[PDB]
């Protein structure tokens, strides 16, 4: 309790005093510059009238003119002139005209699409780095290809050459792969895009590769950026339709990836992570190196490792009353870290029947049996016996 | 890939039906073989499905084919059952021809032979059973251990493990075992077997079953009590 | 726009690359050379080979050398379910390039928009092949093109349409191949030129232990030797860390790929 | 690659008549029923300026063997094939106006497309014969250096299964050999090594029996 | 289609299904045989997937006569049937003529069982239902042609050779044999030659558990070596390359 | 079915002779009882396999009762409703196929 | 259908009402709960009734 | 079934409330176009007033 | 996908056709053996019934294969029919050759091969029959086994096959007694059969019964199939009727 408070002490005072400051300061910002700034405001105001007719920029010709196509429909041969530059104007941007004579009075707008919402994440994970605990030899591997050449470029010029491009995290289910992508991206504070590979298939034909253009068009502007393609195993035999998604599309989406990630485009400075549960499902040319470099293989966590993973989950819990925690790990052999999170889930479910608020040691032993029974089928030892 | 059928080859050169046949072996009970110098011990996990299961009349996982060759299996129990009977008609027949008892080297070929035959053909599936055949020769007293696999390929190993998490026992075995000196006392060699089998049962001393072959047509099945004493030695030291 | 990749970053001493420089670059740079003979030289060139052999590396390198607008076309931008839309993209692009003088139009990775005609009575592959038909007619033309060099990098020329492949304007078909045994040393010395290294190293030994392979794998020996440099807290790379680095990439490659042998007990 | 396109362009421009430039892949457009409209404007342009020859580049975009379809945008494709038939339907002043059309695939063209009343003549172009091959060589070689060492009847025989575009790729590729030498002259040998450039092989067979 | 048939031809004129069987032959262990004017030396690589594997009680060089030996790679399963048939043929020849069987002729019999693929095809009554995933290096000596090395291919027929490699390392081994062979060789030279090429195409360490030579020398008969003999030749090799 | 996302499995059984009779009643109670109780006779003959059956029994009975033209719904209408829902589900089983297997 | 009502109250109702209960336990809140069986038994109607 | 849908709750709405049975709702006619679907709608529209 | 013929495996080393053949079993009625040292009861339930199905003139889910071994059937009765004939023919073959009524083990082992054989060889269908073998042989006394359609066997102290295998097994092992009585064994079979079966009242006509005993007069082995009226009376005693 008194440890919690020390943290709670700094947090309250400092930000709430800054809030009280910013509130008073809204006024105060105007006061030191009110004759450069209101002078500028005046001159801005005078040329552009009201309203500001928004058009969408098709293209500029570099000579101080442009062709715009408004949404209100008419096309106009505008001038690039006044409070606007040729470098600020790039296709697909939304430009500000003055209504009565279309002169480009500025640009204040580039994005407003529903599409780009999809790619970005407003994320807040409940497990951050150092709740990836154990398998530390191989977290060290994802660091070297994602985290550490962002954090020090020093090391990758001290060795010379390029920093290795991308990675594939692959192996058995439950091995903590998801939590890796979300947690290494916590460390860096890079833009975490996330798209699934069951969302890379589309219910419209030939829109699938257009979507795959969107992922690294987004990546490239918000860079440095970490693009998670989660579950790209779903490319080989999982598809929404056949006469309006079809066979053509599945192959095309993969062709599209090639051009994005090491085509002319090249698109340097996007770290790519691909989680896939089977790398023998994946395309031979997407498991070509030099767009995803080295592969990291994970396996069902080993006997000492599952100590780590049991401590991560039972730190939340009220602990064992008699303690048999060290023997739980021993009984399990060749088993996932997802079995460990389903075991502390299962212990507190048995506890949840009572609608008691404590948890005791004995629930652990029961809960392990319950969830092992669920795994094993009646035709496995039907087929066998 | 090219699992639609057995006879068609594969770009990858691996007949899929054999590969999946192996996978089936992992279903069944673990069996381990360890040779001595004067012994072979052939032990197997005897996994108990329910407490209503008899020990009165219910089959052991280890089957003597003839009176000095012993056989365990791992795999599809249904399939093993005819494989063991076919092995046996030939085995006995070996004496009809020669007036010599069954040699372990002739026997592994034969068991691999019925299996190879089934694979070669197209209108049968392979046996989903890998077997360990342990024994000594009639003529001589050096311990012999063989394996057959689904494929129809046979090998000799010093000690070898198959079925139910075979990998983990295999590694265990490497570390413990010595090829310079295999144990030359029947008891210590048994003890190595028990330690292996402990692992896959997790807990049991009524689910570890040990059988031993010794030379000159000695085959014995060990008392449930006798195995528990060995487990007692292994738990104390640990 | 072009990057700063030259054919000094593209290795071997390959004749294969020089087929590129006499077809694309030489007739734009000086067509005087080809007027001594009186010949008309190629327009087109078909580029093919295994992945990671440097198809795209020569698309980067040919862009810098000519100083001609580089275009470039993605072979999977050209499909929607609204039909003949990829015919608009291909048509307008090809007409646009007539007006620019000295261009290279680089269609990357065509194996879609480069299949073949099929009618099946319930098909769907048909919609896509429409747009390839526009490309043929734009290429040969109502009138012939010239001073447009079209390069085609194909991953698979086995799909590639018979009537783009025939060499009526794709006169020169050059396979870009695996590097040779002493070919692989030259390549590996371009990547280690950036790489910080200490003399007492024999690169020709590191080539000899590596089998015939891609230059992407040759980048996986340099990178892999380099993260062992970071961990040891040495700034340089030396020979011993190259030894582990080739062994890691060869041995790891079998695991990803398919192998389910009947030789795992014998 | 048998020189269909080239003959048409050349001999239509030779006689004097209106030469329309129309493309099959064009007829299929992304806007509904506009693609049909465009067939009607092409025949209109032919009828003002009649006689006209309308040379259609390709014929396999509308050379669709489907108009029995299932869940597709293919009903737009075959719609402009039917419109072609309505504007080759008699309707007056259409006798004068013809259609040339080149295609690479006859086996996927519709059986209502190909049949008299519409296409009346069905003329096949084979792979060029041994003499015919010979003739093509000399016709490109009348624009570049020619030596009297060369014998064009020799080269013809040794090209076996060469279509006319491959024969442009004997003569082009000879000048590629001559430049790589650094010669300012093409020799007869350069032509033999011009034959080795295209063959549909790289000088192989692939066998496990011979 | 062409490849999922068994007697279905592809548009290039290759029986694809049968083509695919060649990659079965390669999966197995490397064996390199080199014919000489003194005898044929046949070496193998034998894989150890465990220290616990008894690599020295398994072999892939086998005895077929007293002057015919065979190397093999592929399915030892299909090697059991291919080797068994060939043993029968040698013995039945011996029954019929009381005379040595020629190297080539033993090969004709091994290629007859190979022909059979079918379930309707005529020539001989087809009873065997697939190709054989296994090759042979056939070694012997008749005195009227000398020492000879032939290669059996189950997808083709008998090829005469002065040297062949088969197995995984075949492709690179073959270059070295193009480079170093001679007609000026003795069997002593020839033995250290199998070993010098073998090691480079080996990924396992060069030791006696993963190796094994045999020879067809007419005088000595078919002789499988010792592990003690094979270990000697590894040393003599090491001495040679240091000098070199 | 990946672990750590499934830990509770709620199987619905096909509701027994007693169990269906309580859901049957709730849709009776919408209308007006037979007033001598014949519900339970309806519910024990019918072995059914679905709770969708028993709301439809009540719909059919009320449509027979319309023909009849009475405020009261008689129990003879609930004899016909069961005999029809029950007969129809034996045509999905292609005769008495349980017998033949 | 009374046991299935008990069953859904465990994993949907209690983590809404009391999210204090599952923190004290330390049990992480459920994602999938498969509601399954013969059609027409009450599967859609159960997740409705609790809403 | 369609004089049951249309004609009987139009005139005798009281009888449906008296049993406690729900009103009839929308009427779907579906099947191949040979089936006479239209013919009946025309028919029942005249008779139902 | 792999739901085809029998040569082919699934890449998980499953033959789908043995797995489905198991599932065939629980679409025919419950069948229970409970072993006791006083005798074995075999009890069975009818898959379905009507009011004019005659089932008091014959049995058709309890067959004698010989004069000391008898079987209860659960599963397809067509598949059953051929296998019962083959078993019975063999039972007398053993009689002719050795002058002993066939051991329980030799008979189960034979039939396990035969079931296995139809899966393994050719294109023939596997069998989807579970037979509870209840026998006497003078080696092991009293013996219970059951055989899977898979073509293997296990010995039991109690087993349930047919519909409602899991529940019927649970209630059996809950109240099981190691020594038991023959009389109690009959009672525990009605108690379980009531809760597992969805028939409202449990009628004599939904039951077949046979008992194999050596304790109903020693020196001899007596197979006593209960007639309808004996079945009808014992329901009374246990107060279900
Ligand atoms: N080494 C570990 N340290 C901490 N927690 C672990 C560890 N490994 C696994 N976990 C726990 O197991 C949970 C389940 O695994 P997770 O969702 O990350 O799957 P995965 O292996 O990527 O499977 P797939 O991607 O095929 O669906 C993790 O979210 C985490 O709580
Ligand atoms: N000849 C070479 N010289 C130097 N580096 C090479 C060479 N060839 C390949 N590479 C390296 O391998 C990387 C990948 O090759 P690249 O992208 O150029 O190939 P590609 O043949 O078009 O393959 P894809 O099938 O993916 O199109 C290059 O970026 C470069 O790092
Ligand atoms: N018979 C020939 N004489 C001269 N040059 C020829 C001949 N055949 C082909 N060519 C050359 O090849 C080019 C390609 O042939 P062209 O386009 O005229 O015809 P096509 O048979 O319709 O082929 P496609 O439609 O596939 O291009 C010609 O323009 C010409 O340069
Ligand atoms: N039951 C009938 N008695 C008399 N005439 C009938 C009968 N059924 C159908 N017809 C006649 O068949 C003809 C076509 O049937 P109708 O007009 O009802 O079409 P429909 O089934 O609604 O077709 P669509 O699917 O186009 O709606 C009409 O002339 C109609 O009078
Ligand atoms: N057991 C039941 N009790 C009452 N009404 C039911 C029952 N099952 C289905 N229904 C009725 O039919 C409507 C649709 O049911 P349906 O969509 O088939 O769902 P469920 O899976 O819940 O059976 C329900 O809203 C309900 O009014
Ligand atoms: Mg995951
Ligand atoms: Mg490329
Ligand atoms: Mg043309
Ligand atoms: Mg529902
Ligand atoms: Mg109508």
């Amino acid at each position: 309790t008194r440890c919690k408070l020390k943290l709670l002490r700094m947090e309250r005072i400092k930000d709430h005093l800054l809030l009280e400051e910013e509130f008073v300061s809204n006024s105060e910002i105007l006061k030191p510059f009110e004759k450069k700034q209101e002078e500028e405001k005046k001159q801005l105001e005078e040329i552009r009238g009201n309203p500001l007719s928004i058009g969408t920029l098709e293209e500029i010709i570099d000579d101080d003119h442009a062709i715009v196509t408004s949404p209100t429909m008419p096309d106009y041969y505008v001038s690039i002139l006044s409070f606007v530059d040729k470098e600020l104007l790039e296709p697909g941007c939304s430009v500000l005209l003055h209504h009565k004579t279309m002169s480009i009075v500025g640009v204040l707008q580039d994005d407003a699409d529903p599409m780009v919402s999809v790619m970005k994440m407003d994320k807040s994970p409940t497990e951050s780095y150092s709740d990836i605990g154990g398998l530390e030899s191989q977290i060290q591997e994802i660091k070297e290809s994602v985290e550490l050449p962002l954090t020090h470029p020093e090391l990758y010029e001290e060795m010379g050459i390029k920093p290795p491009k991308g990675v594939i995290l692959y192996g058995a289910p439950g091995t903590g792969k998801t939590l890796l992508a979300k947690a290494v991206a916590n460390q860096t504070s890079a833009t975490f895009l996330r798209i699934v590979g069951s969302e890379l298939i589309q219910k419209y034909l030939g829109d699938g590769p257009r979507l795959c253009r969107q992922i690294f068009k987004v990546a490239g502007e918000n860079a440095p950026s970490i693009v998670f393609i989660d579950e790209i195993d779903a490319i080989g035999t999982k598809r929404y339709d056949s006469n309006s998604g079809g066979e053509r599309e599945i192959q095309r989406t993969m062709l599209e990836l090639l051009n994005q990630l090491d085509g002319f485009d090249d698109r340097g400075d996007v770290k790519v992570i691909m989680a896939t549960n089977k790398i023998e499902t994946l395309d031979p040319a997407l498991i070509r190196p030099g767009r995803i470099d080295r592969k990291i293989l994970f396996e069902n966590p080993d006997l000492s490792t599952k100590k780590k993973i049991l401590g991560i989950h039972t730190s939340k819990m009220n602990l064992s009353e008699d303690v048999n925690l060290e023997t739980l790990v021993t009984t399990k052999d060749d088993l996932s870290g997802a079995d460990i999170q389903a075991m502390c889930t299962e212990a507190g479910l048995l506890a949840l029947r009572e609608r008691r608020m404590q948890v005791t040691a004995e629930d652990f032993k029961q809960a392990k049996e319950r969830v092992m029974k669920n795994k094993v089928e009646e035709n496995l030892e039907g087929l066998y016996l | 890939g090219y699992d639609r059928a057995l006879s068609i080859f594969s770009p990858d050169g691996h007949i899929f039906q054999v590969e999946y046949a192996l996978e089936a072996v992992k279903r069944g009970t673990c069996a381990v073989g360890v040779k001595g110098k004067n012994c072979v011990v052939l032990g197997c996990e005897r996994r108990s499905t329910l407490k209503l299961q008899d020990t009165r009349i219910t089959p052991s996982k280890v089957s003597k084919i003839d009176s000095h060759v012993v056989l365990s299996f791992s795999g599809l129990n249904a399939d093993s059952r005819i494989l063991i009977e076919k092995a046996r008609v030939e085995a006995q027949s070996h004496r009809l021809t020669l007036e010599d008892p069954v040699t372990v080297e002739y026997l592994t070929r034969y068991v691999a032979g019925v299996q190879q035959r089934y694979t070669q053909s197209g209108g049968v599936r392979p046996f989903g059973v890998s077997t360990l055949i342990a024994g000594f020769d009639p003529r001589d007293d050096e311990p012999k251990l063989y394996q057959t696999e689904p494929s129809g390929i046979y090998s000799s190993w010093s000690a070898q493990t198959i079925g139910r998490n075979s990998k983990t026992v295999r590694e265990f075995l490497e570390k413990n075992y010595d090829r310079k000196e295999p144990p030359a006392t029947v008891e210590e060699c048994v003890k190595l077997t028990v330690r292996s089998l402990l692992e896959v049962v997790q807990t049991g001393a009524k689910n570890i079953e040990i059988t031993v072959v010794k030379p000159d047509s000695d085959i014995v099945a060990l008392s449930s009590e006798e195995i528990n004493q060995y487990v007692t030695q292994i738990e104390q030291e640990k | 726009e072009k990057p700063d990749v030259t054919y000094s970053d593209v290795g071997g001493c390959k004749d294969q690359i020089e087929k590129l420089r006499e077809v694309v670059e030489l007739p734009l740079l000086s067509p005087e050379r080809f007027a001594t003979l009186g010949i008309d030289p190629p327009k087109g060139i078909l580029l093919y080979g295994p992945p990671g052999t440097g198809k795209t590396l020569c698309a980067r390198a040919v862009a810098n050398r000519t100083d001609a607008t580089f275009i470039r076309v993605i072979g999977s931008e050209l499909v929607q379910k609204y039909v003949g839309e990829g015919a608009r993209m291909v048509r307008e692009l090809f007409e646009m390039a007539r007006t620019k003088k000295a261009c290279i139009i680089f269609f990357d990775e065509i194996d879609a928009v480069g299949g073949a005609r099929f009618d099946d009575g319930a098909g769907g592959d048909n919609e896509v092949q429409r747009t390839m038909l526009e490309l043929i007619t734009q290429l040969d033309g109502f009138d012939p093109r010239g001073n447009i060099k079209v390069m085609f990098a194909t991953n698979r020329p086995n799909t590639l349409d018979p009537a783009l492949l025939r060499p009526g304007r794709i006169d020169r078909k050059v396979e870009f191949s695996l590097p040779d045994l002493e070919g692989r040393a030259n390549i590996f010395r371009i990547h280690s030129k950036s790489m910080s290294v200490e003399r007492g190293i024999r690169w020709e030994l590191i080539s000899r232990l590596c089998p015939n392979s891609t230059g992407a794998e040759l980048r996986s020996v340099c990178t892999e030797a380099g993260m062992f440099a970071i961990r040891a807290r040495r700034k340089v790379a030396t020979e011993k860390d190259f030894l582990k680095a080739v062994d890691k990439v060869i041995s790891g490659y079998k695991k990803f790929s398919s192998t389910s042998r009947y030789m795992q007990y014998n | 690659g048998t020189g269909k396109t080239l003959l048409a362009r050349a001999c239509a421009a030779q006689t004097n008549a209106t030469f329309l430039k129309l493309a099959a892949p064009q007829l299929v457009q992304m806007y509904i029923g506009e693609g049909a409209k465009l067939v009607r404007d092409a025949f209109a342009l032919a009828k003002e300026k009649a006689p006209t020859i309308i040379f259609i580049d390709e014929l396999d975009a509308i050379g669709t063997k489907r108009f029995d379809s299932e869940k597709s945008g293919d009903r737009e494709v075959q719609r402009t094939m039917l419109e072609l038939l309505n504007q080759l339907d008699g309707f007056s002043s259409d006798d004068r106006v013809k259609v040339l059309a080149a295609t690479n695939r006859v086996d996927v063209l519709d059986p209502a497309l190909l049949r008299s009343g519409r296409l009346d003549r069905k003329i096949e172009f084979p792979l060029p014969s041994e003499d015919s091959r010979a003739q093509i060589l000399q016709i490109h070689s009348r624009k570049m250096t020619t030596d009297d060492d060369i014998n064009w009847q020799e080269l013809a025989r040794s090209t076996d299964e060469f279509n006319g575009a491959q024969l442009k790729a004997v003569t082009v590729e000879a000048g590629m050999i001559a430049l790589r030498n650094g010669q300012s002259s093409v020799k007869h040998e350069d032509f033999v090594e011009g034959i080795s450039e295209v063959q549909a092989r790289k000088s192989k067979s692939v066998s496990f029996y011979a | 289609e062409y490849d999922r048939g068994v007697s279905t031809f592809s548009p290039e004129g290759r029986l694809f299904q049968v083509e695919y069987s060649l990659e079965a032959i390669k999966l197995g262990s490397t064996a390199i045989g080199i014919a000489t004017k003194e005898g044929v030396v046949l070496g193998v690589e034998k894989r150890a997937t465990s220290p616990l594997l008894e690599s020295d009680s398994i072999e892939k060089i086998v005895e077929i006569d007293r002057h015919i030996g065979c190397a093999m790679s592929g399915l030892t399963a299909d090697a059991r049937s291919m080797i068994e048939h060939a043993r029968t043929a040698a013995v039945t020849h011996n029954l019929y003529y009381d005379e040595d069987i020629n190297v080539e002729s033993l090969t004709q019999s091994v290629c007859d069982l190979a022909l059979r693929f079918g379930e309707g095809a005529s020539g001989e009554e087809r009873l065997m239902s697939r190709p054989f995933g296994v090759a042979l290096l056939i070694a012997g000596h008749d005195a009227d042609d000398g020492y000879q090395l032939f290669h059996a291919e189950p997808s083709g027929t008998f090829y005469r050779y002065n040297a062949k490699a088969i197995g995984s390392g075949s492709e690179g081994a073959q270059a070295e044999l193009l480079n170093e062979w001679h007609s000026s060789l003795t069997l002593k030279e020839a033995e250290l030659l199998v070993l010098k090429i073998l090691k480079q195409v080996m990924e396992e360490k060069l030791d006696e558990n993963n190796a094994q030579l045999s020879c067809i020398t007419k005088q000595d008969g078919f002789k499988i070596y010792d592990n003690e003999k094979t270990a000697e030749l590894i040393k003599e090799l090491k001495e040679k390359e240091a000098a070199e | 079915l990946r672990p750590g996302r499934i830990d509770r499995k709620i199987e619905f059984p096909p509701p027994s002779v007693a169990a269906r009779a309580e859901i049957l009643r709730i849709h009776s109670r919408k209308m007006n009882l037979t007033r001598g109780i014949n519900l339970r006779k309806v519910a024990e003959k019918m072995n059914g396999c679905s709770g969708a059956d028993v709301k439809g029994v009540c719909t059919e009975a009320g449509m027979y009762a319309l023909r009849e033209r009475r405020i009261h719904v008689t129990q003879e209408d609930f004899e016909l409703a069961v005999g029809k829902v029950m007969n129809k589900n034996q045509e999905t089983a292609i005769s008495v196929a349980k017998l033949f297997k | 259908l009374t046991k299935q009502i008990k069953e859904i109250k465990e994993v949907i109702e209690l983590p809404v009402k009391h999210p204090e209960l599952f923190e004290s336990l330390g049990i992480a809140q459920p994602k999938g709960v498969i509601l399954y069986g013969p059609p027409g038994t009450g599967k859609t109607l159960l997740a409705r009734a609790v809403a | 079934e369609i004089r049951e849908a249309v004609e009987l709750p139009l005139v005798q709405a009281d009888l449906y409330e008296q049993i406690g049975i729900d009103p009839p709702r929308g009427v779907l006619l579906y099947g191949p176009p040979g089936t006479g679907k239209t013919m009946l709608v025309k028919a029942v529209a005249n008779s139902t007033k | 996908r792999y739901d085809s013929r029998t040569t082919i495996f699934s890449p998980e080393g499953r033959l789908y056709q043995v797995e489905y053949a198991l599932e065939s079993i629980s679409h025919a009625g419950t069948a229970i053996g409970i072993m006791a040292s006083d005798g074995i009861v075999l009890a069975a339930e009818r898959k379905v019934t009507s009011t004019l199905l005659e089932q008091d003139t014959s049995t058709e889910k309890l067959y004698k294969l010989n004069d000391k071994i008898a079987v209860a059937v659960a599963g397809l009765t067509a598949d059953a029919e051929i296998l019962i004939n083959t078993a019975r023919i063999h039972a007398q073959n053993y009689l002719k050759t050795y002058n002993e009524d066939i051991p329980v083990e030799i008979l189960v082992r034979r039939l396990s091969d035969i079931k296995q054989g139809y899966t393994q060889h050719g294109g023939l269908r596997p069998f989807g029959v579970s037979f509870i073998y209840a026998g006497y042989d003078d080696r092991y006394g009293y013996q219970l086994y059951t055989s899977n359609p898979s073509g293997n066997y296990t010995g039991w102290k109690a087993i349930s096959v047919g519909a409602n295998t899991s529940a019927a097994q649970t209630l059996l092992q809950m109240d099981y007694k190691d020594d038991m009585k023959v009389d109690d064994a009959i009672e525990l079979a009605l108690k379980t059969l009531s809760k597992t079966t969805d028939s409202s009242a449990l009628t004599y006509d939904r039951l077949e019964f046979a008992t194999i005993r050596k304790g109903a007069n020693d020196g001899e082995v007596y197979q006593k199939i209960f007639k309808p009226q004996e079945i009808k009376d014992i329901l009374v005693k246990t107060g279900i009727t």
